[PDB]
């Protein structure tokens, strides 16, 4: 007897028991099985993180309807811009991977439906940040150590993303005052979550203020690395009435006693301050306020694919069915 | 407690109210029609006693059991597949489509057309793009 007469429902049932070489293995039985195979109901999740792939299998497999991509440290450097038909790609993770900025533009502009994105640790251009503008439906939006754009473009892209909710856009080692200025003053009002550390003397009180005046849903607040923040900015944190994450982590100017002050945000329940707190001074500080949870934790969390070790593939929650682990 | 059951050609099991209901499609009937000899003109007296078996084995609920159970011909299995389909029971549809599924694993794809016959619908040049449109993997 034959198999070729089952059902196309059941067919996708045999082949959802497959992993994802023994999928492409059967696309090739039969151009049936080949058509099913790549059915969408078998996309949705891909990871394929740390592979050297080219851009053509990145965009004819974001082409098959596949909503959350994991793809960090991997290689994609050759040509072909992928403009490959509009995307579903709803989660992507590409941080720290290497990725031609041409192959990344491509890839990107056919990306409107992104929910959550990271870029994290890429090089990228007016172009490419211009291109994350379409998805304003962008939620959580990881940008951390990119560089490669103007503030222009960060601009029209915080301008164009209006729901966000978590951004971390730190360490962009790429730029200037414009740029923390643009941040502050065009982060969506809905954001919770943003990590802004990395900007030294690029980093002032007034774009504190700004924020703090523009974005009063701030939940978590990284400024870690602001040299210029002093114990006077305490009274713009003091504005955020929902801030309970806060790290000011190797921010040299704040005087460690003035940190017993941060004592008047009812709501916090963390605070990291690495490297600028004496081991006494700091236990004296845990005593204070044994409301807060002070230097528990190293890495920031905001917008991060992931959080972990043996974790990985839970990309934003979700469990990768294809992978090549 | 109990229901009674009749397969397309014939056949009455009598099954407990609980593991038919196992089944979404006689679960349905058995409410929105409130009948008696339960018509599955869908299933046979062979498939159907099977899938009461494989039910009633999990009543509660690849086990040994299951595998000992789908140790059965290609056709069977194909039978029960769409039984557990028509039947809509999640559970038995669940191991048999990975049984399949462990069958096709290893087998190359030629070896996989000739086990379920199936037809080579493909060119040399096509089976060359659709490799080259893998290799990546």
């Amino acid at each position: 007897v034959s198999w070729d007469s089952l059902p196309d429902e059941l067919l996708l049932g045999i082949f959802s028991c497959l992993c994802l070489p023994e999928l492409l293995k059967v696309s090739g039985v039969c151009k049936r099985w080949y058509r099913l195979a790549s059915d969408e109901s078998l996309w949705q999740t891909l990871d394929l993180t740390g592979k050297n792939l080219h851009p053509d299998v990145t965009g004819r497999l974001l082409s098959q309807g596949v909503i959350a991509f994991r793809c960090p440290r991997s290689f994609m450097d050759q040509p072909l811009a992928e403009h490959f038909s509009p995307f579903r790609v709803q989660h992507m993770d590409l941080s720290n991977s290497v990725i031609e900025v041409s192959t990344l533009h491509g890839i990107l502009s056919q990306c409107s439906k992104l929910q959550n994105l990271s870029l994290e640790g890429l090089r990228l251009s007016d172009p490419i940040v211009n291109t994350l503008a379409k998805n304003s439906n962008l939620v959580r939006l990881n940008l951390s150590g990119c560089s490669g754009f103007s503030e222009f473009a960060l601009q029209t892209l915080l301008s164009s993303c209006s729901r966000l909710d978590e951004l971390n856009l730190s360490w962009c080692f790429d730029f200037t005052e414009k740029h923390v200025q643009v941040a502050v003053a065009h982060v969506s009002e809905t954001i919770t979550q943003l990590n802004l550390s990395g900007y030294r003397k690029n980093l002032q009180k007034s774009d504190l203020s700004t924020l703090v005046r523009r974005c009063p849903n701030l939940v978590h607040l990284d400024l870690s690395d602001s040299v210029m923040l002093k114990n006077d900015c305490f009274q713009e944190f003091f504005q955020l009435n929902y801030l309970q994450h806060l790290s000011l982590s190797r921010c040299y100017d704040i005087i460690p006693e003035t940190l017993l002050e941060l004592g008047e945000i009812p709501t916090l329940k963390t605070l990291q301050v690495f490297g600028i707190v004496p081991d006494g001074t700091l236990q004296l500080l845990k005593e204070a306020l044994p409301h807060l949870q002070i230097n528990c934790s190293h890495f920031t969390t905001i917008a991060r694919p992931t959080i972990g070790n043996k974790k990985n593939q839970e990309i934003w929650g979700i469990k990768c069915r294809l992978t090549l682990q | 407690p109990s229901i009674k059951l009749q397969s397309s050609d014939g056949e009455i099991f009598e099954v407990d109210v609980e593991i038919a209901k196992q089944s979404v499609t006689i679960k349905t009937m058995l409410e929105d029609l409130g009948m008696d000899p339960v018509p599955l003109p869908n299933v046979n007296a062979a498939i159907l006693k099977k899938v009461i078996q494989w039910c009633t084995h999990h009543k509660d609920d690849i086990p040994v059991w299951d595998q000992e159970f789908l140790k059965v011909d290609q056709g069977t299995l194909f039978e029960l597949i769409l039984a557990a389909n028509y039947l809509d029971i999640k559970g038995l549809l669940d191991v048999t489509c990975k049984t399949v599924a462990n069958m096709i694993k290893g087998k190359t794809p030629e070896e996989i057309r000739k086990t379920f016959n199936i037809k080579n619908d493909f060119t040399e040049e096509e089976e060359a793009q659709v490799r080259k449109e893998n290799q990546w993997c």
